């Protein structure tokens, strides 16, 4: 994993010069995909979620995030009415800083057990970043990056 | 975005070969570099894969293990192959391509190369000579179904004009690549994959390939060379 | 589909037998379950039996005073109360009701029955 | 750290729970004190076009590593990546 | 044992309205690895054996109108009568089959207002 | 917990020279009993799994494993027809690489809350050695060891 | 490493998940990705038979320490034995 | 998180940390502080809250509890107020006497936290919420660096 | 470490399980092993009145920091805090 | 229990004022200290908060940020407050409280010291001087409800006895602080907060202030003289 | 599998006794080493237990605690016990015992050494006249039930030949050890157990001892003659 040390004013990926004094100097930041100039409307964003089966979801916490101008909430059902998404396990909640929530509802049949991102990005819930969409709870789309903060 | 390869070279069977591929225009650290060999009369054979990531991990075809070595350098953002003994059987042009490591989006850019001394997919038609302006159909057959749990077939179709680098036509089963005319239309049954050429023109004559990305080794098809006649 | 016999009147403190014949499907591996719909007091699952194993998985509250049997000779499930009391006047249904492999012998569900009424003199 | 993004946001607005202020004043007994959404503090970091608009490309470049690490491991909820990185750093120099 | 409770003991709504029935389990009945949860709703019209309305708390059975809707997770489960009809008057029962013994809720009587 | 150290081709059980450059080389390897002089037939092996109660199951992570010629899938049924093996928890699936799967079943008289191993070994599963048998998922009986790899 | 084990298998055919060889090509993105069984790199160890028998014996010897450690620990799924070993090593050497 | 090193000093090159077993976490009960342990006063210290996740910490050693509480309460409609006991949670092992609670009727929320601000010990897992059916003792966790 | 608490209890009857020698004799195999509640070593300190209720005062002092830390993190069961303490300790000592 | 602070000082603008609040009789790190500013006749305004526990953390009011800094020292267990760029209006009396970090329990103890140079709340009846022996009521109203998930209203009430420090009467909805006569009582319904004095006594002369503790800043009402 | 204890260890009042016990033919680390005492009297006393593995955790009886110590030889593969506060009552014959740490599968083989200066269990006959070509039965009862959650019975029976080191007869209820003829079968359930020699041959006579392993301190029975 590319660890990004901070210079006095800049960033360098990675030397006895680089020093850190405790674990609090290690900061995991979650940056939304909207900060990368990506389209944010529902029809274009919905195309970035697909359905797959045979791969388990893995979740990684992140310490800090950014405000989400548009954060998404998903609740879809195939016409049999079954909840295609997994339930949100305890310890996962909505993304805590959102300007406006898109309460997307869909009828698209689920060919796979889980729904993954098509860009390799993570779904942000609270202080956790997972690889699968969860029912009801509001999530952002973003990536987790590791840094060292200055003394 | 461009890829350049090493110049023309002729070597002794004893002497090894050192072939350099240089990228330009994209983040060299993310895209896989795939190396393939074009030997006339045998189509193409996938030489190997290098991942230009920090660990610089590599993979080679079983037939070429322990004889070919691949090493990248991030200073010039280049990749290098060194062989061991270039036999006369290997007098074939060497092709460097870049493929997005994030997904089997198909090989995008290609080079030229010059070196002078498994899922079997058999294309059913060997050749289709036809007058121009007449639609055509061409398919290749796969021993194992290439359908993925995602639902996207991983068959990729490439077109090689005579004496030029292979050009990508179809990726992800049926999606059309950037810059390709809307004439070509690919369809995939999951085991036998077909494509309709809307109208055949003079430029579109050449050899057609299907390669699968579902499971290493990435095997290329026999290649149907369509000529206007 | 399942069939049953008619209503039965029994003196208190006796043995009442309710029979449920399973016609159709395969009697070898099903999950026969007996439920006591009390009139206006919800339901309760007395217990179930698989004819292959032949011993019922009685519920904790009905282990003492309920016996079950499954016979493939005529493909019938018999339920017998060891003793009967007035409050046991309720609809006894036989169905195919399973659990999360706790007693799953086939599918998780099946068709219910007409239901037998048992009354206490 | 060359910015290959189409468009990059020059400023950042970060919410963070790791401040030790949190419910400054207020209370810290869980029965009293804030709800689940009151812990966070916030700040506006737009210090330079070096850190910001570079962190985004750092995320683009580290997402592959994080995906490979998650596909390798078998623990559903990972919380010790930062600890593992700290141990790797500290143990690298004092190998003996 | 897993004891079930139904919060609306007797909910009555007029024609065309949205009808909610909540049912709170004592234990979790949602299997972990397979996200399927084990909870079923039964519609018993008086004088007839109960019929399975929805299984796995979400999937609708064959012949059942799209009107009937299911949702919820863990302990809290919800049955939604999307648009009440004249014929929908009946009793509704919870059932968990995550672990024996099978337990049914006391029942909700739904009738035209 | 003893730790193994290698010089070139010999293993030393835990010298200042003994060095470990990075955590990546620390490897936990799980080896099957197929080559440990243990009869792999169904009824000889079935005796080794016995049912106990009142002991919590425990799980350990092992990174690498050995191929299994004989691996067992258990779906034991109690005499009344109920299943007594505990439900497989999330994150645990079958042993990855096995030649022949023994679908052993029908052991009526299981009379305990859990099934433990009479010899002291672990059930490998998928990179998760367990002290208990989980229902429906294939496994192999073996041991888990921890090693520091040479540089 | 003296085998008290009645029989040592002199070679092992192993599989690993930490190695990168499982997805050299293919892709990292889980959406276009291998199944749960494609995360495995094969390997073979005909050579170094004495090492393998000694490693068998080490596995035998370390079992009961693992059982005692598990029985004492309240955490059901323990993935921190290697991290604890790194702590023990480096703490023992450079602690004081 | 204040430390304890050994006299007791709250934290230096003088005090080493030789091995990982030196670190310990001790679950001291409130009994030593001198708090009343009768049922109706003890019930006052627990309050029902909504909107805070249940947090659990691990302690390695405890103290004999003269009184540990096993709370089983029912909402008037019959639903259980306390959450179901999660996995890996068992009762406090070394009680001398258990003060079982039959029920308190109304329950204002789902989680019950301790107003004074002390953890509920359970078995080597101190938690901030009261779980159902498991014997727990009130107490607080301290961290030490042992000789 | 002065105690403002009304009561100081010099007696500290302590049970623990980290000793790893709790099951001397009996068995270590989980099958033939002891019960889940019989794996405990028991003792009493008898060191000092000031040390025991000194620990009690310390526990009052540290409960606030523990509550803040548990509120900040999102992991339900935080089994690894001693590892955090060791990392912080040795990293501030010999780091960099 | 007893709290003291630096005596009154006089300064001219364009400089800094430095004050201390010495404590005694309690676990120093346990309690937060709230600094409050009282302009003569203008009620009370919350200067800021500091909790000496562990690594010190300071929060200031947004209206007076970047012009104040308080810091504790544990050797002598004293908190020091510094103000800079003292405007003319800044002449006011200064108070330091001892709020409990655990739960909102009011500010039982206060100090005495002066110098010379959101959830809005209202006090609808401005002042009710009445002959002693008459029950009286005081009303405080807030824009946003003070109901909390635990069910306790964090409302507080204080009495400013003439020329003295604020005195805590009703804390945390309706509970009574020790040392307070039982004539003081109140009801908090979550949106309006009322205090019923059973019979006005001669000591009850003074202005009553309502306090919200749910969210920072800890705004104070105008106060009612009774 | 060979084990030998030290030589004739005769001492004087108050002297220190250092007695050793060798291990041969088996893995030193795995199997525990229990040490027991046989006084001139028929009673048997369990002196203590040492686990050679790792850091060598030891346990001593509440009878002779902290008066005696045990120590392992990592390379010599020999365990030795030293007892200092010697007295006349301590004169006895000390014996080794090889117990599997994995499971109480019984004690395989014992040593023999001389020295000269709770689960209460009982046996029924305490003495039994015998006649050749006859079956025999001896009963053994315990205060606490020995039905461990496994369903097994942590009950053992050993014979001591006249003036000989004891031998392992029956372990885990009814599973006899290798080398014991089929005539020696033991049954029982829960509190009560018995050993029934199907036919007491003229060869096999001596003292019989009943043993428990459910709960330390491990205890021995009185013993019955045959
Ligand atoms: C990091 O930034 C790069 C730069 O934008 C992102 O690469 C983008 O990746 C997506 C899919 O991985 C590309 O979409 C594809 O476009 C081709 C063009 O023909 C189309 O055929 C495919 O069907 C698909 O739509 C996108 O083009 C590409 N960006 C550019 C400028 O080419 C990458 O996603 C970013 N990574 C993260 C983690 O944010
Ligand atoms: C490590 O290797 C040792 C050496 O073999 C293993 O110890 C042996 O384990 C077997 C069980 O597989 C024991 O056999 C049993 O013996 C009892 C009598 O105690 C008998 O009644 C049973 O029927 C069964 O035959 C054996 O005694 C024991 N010791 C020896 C010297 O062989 C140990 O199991 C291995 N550890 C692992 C984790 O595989
Ligand atoms: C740690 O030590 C502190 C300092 O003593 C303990 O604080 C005590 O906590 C009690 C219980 O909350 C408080 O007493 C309160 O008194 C008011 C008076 O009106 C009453 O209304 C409340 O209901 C409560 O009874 C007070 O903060 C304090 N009391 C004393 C005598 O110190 C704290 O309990 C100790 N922590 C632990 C975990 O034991």
């Amino acid at each position: 994993i590319p660890l990004g040390v901070i210079h006095n004013s800049t960033l360098q990926v990675s030397v006895c010069r680089d020093k850190l004094s405790s674990t609090n100097q290690l900061r995991s930041v979650g940056l939304n995909l909207e900060g990368n100039g990506v389209a944010t409307d529902v029809p274009s964003a919905t195309k970035r979620w697909g359905f797959r089966s045979g791969v388990p979801p893995k979740v990684v916490n992140y310490e800090a995030g950014e405000w989400a101008e548009n954060c998404y909430n998903l609740e879809i059902k195939k016409p049999d009415g079954s909840e295609c998404l997994p339930a949100a396990p305890d310890g996962i909640r909505g993304f805590p800083r959102c300007r406006y929530v898109h309460k997307v509802s869909g009828t698209g049949p689920c060919a796979g057990d889980f729904a993954f991102h098509k860009e390799g990005a993570f779904f942000l819930y609270d202080r956790l970043a997972s690889t699968v969409i969860y029912r009801g709870t509001t999530f952002a789309e973003g990536v987790v990056a590791f840094l060292i903060l200055p003394q | 975005v461009q890829l350049v390869q090493s110049g023309a070279e002729v070597k002794k069977p004893g002497a090894s070969v050192k072939v350099s591929c240089r990228t330009s225009g994209y983040t060299f650290s993310s895209y896989n570099i795939h190396w393939v060999r074009q030997a006339p009369g045998q189509g193409l054979e996938w030489m190997g894969v290098i991942n230009p990531y920090g660990r610089s991990t590599t993979l080679y075809a079983r037939r070429f293990r322990d004889r070919v070595t691949m090493t990248r350098d991030t200073s010039t953002s280049t990749v290098y192959m060194e062989l061991s003994s270039l036999r006369s059987e290997d007098t074939a042009v060497y092709f460097c391509g870049r493929l997005y490591s994030g997904a089997p989006y198909g090989l995008d850019v290609w080079g030229q190369g010059s070196t002078v001394t498994d899922i079997v997919m058999t294309q059913s038609p060997l050749s289709l000579p036809v007058t121009p302006g007449e639609p055509a159909s061409i398919s290749c057959r796969s021993s194992q179904s290439l359908l993925h749990s995602n639902g996207y077939n991983y068959v990729d179709w490439y077109l090689q004009k005579p004496g030029q680098s292979p050009q990508l036509l179809i990726y992800l089963g049926s999606s059309r690549a950037s810059g390709v005319p809307d004439r070509f239309s690919g369809s995939g049954s999951g085991t036998d994959f077909t494509l309709k050429i809307s109208r055949v023109e003079t430029e579109d004559v050449g050899i057609y390939y299907c390669m699968q990305g579902l499971q290493t080794p990435l095997t290329f098809g026999g290649g149907t060379k369509v000529e206007i006649k | 589909q399942l069939v049953q016999s008619g209503a039965e009147v029994k003196k208190p403190g006796s043995s009442v037998k309710v029979a449920c014949k399973v016609s159709g499907g395969t009697f070898s591996s099903y999950t026969i379950s007996w439920v006591r719909q009390a009139p206006g007091q919800g339901l309760e699952w007395m217990g179930g039996i698989i004819p292959s194993f032949g011993v019922g998985h009685y519920s904790q509250k009905f282990r003492d005073r309920v016996t079950l049997t499954a016979d493939k000779s005529t493909t019938t499930a018999f339920l017998e109360l060891s003793s009967v009391r007035s409050e046991d006047t309720a609809l006894y249904y036989c169905a195919i009701l399973g659990t999360f492999n706790w007693k799953s012998g086939g599918n998780y569900f099946g068709p219910w029955g007409q239901g037998t009424l048992v009354t206490v003199s | 750290i060359v910015n290959a993004q189409p468009k990059c946001n020059p400023n950042l607005h970060y919410w963070t729970t790791q401040d030790e202020g949190a419910a400054i004043g207020l209370a810290w007994i869980p029965y009293f004190g804030p709800a689940a959404e009151g812990i966070y503090t916030e700040g506006l970091m737009h210090n330079q076009d070096g850190l910001i608009c570079g962190l985004r490309q750092l995320a683009n470049e580290t997402t592959q590593a994080l995906q490979l690490f998650l596909r390798a491991t078998t623990e559903l909820r990972t919380f010790s990546i930062l600890n593992r990185k700290a141990i790797d750093f500290l143990l690298q120099r004092w190998g003996g | 044992d897993i004891v079930l409770t139904q919060s609306p003991d007797s909910l009555a709504a007029s024609l065309g309205e949205r009808a909610t029935i909540s049912c709170k389990s004592s234990h979790s009945v949602l299997y972990s690895s397979n996200n399927k949860d084990f909870f079923a709703w039964y519609q018993q019209k008086p004088g007839q054996p109960p019929k399975l309305l929805i299984s796995w708390a979400s999937t609708r059975e064959s012949g059942v109108p799209v009107r009937f809707n299911g949702g919820g997770s863990g302990t809290h489960f919800t049955l939604t009568i999307s648009s009440l009809q004249a014929e929908d008057v009946a009793v509704y029962y919870c059932q968990q089959y995550f672990s024996s013994p099978i337990t049914f809720g006391q029942g909700t009587r739904l009738e035209i207002k």
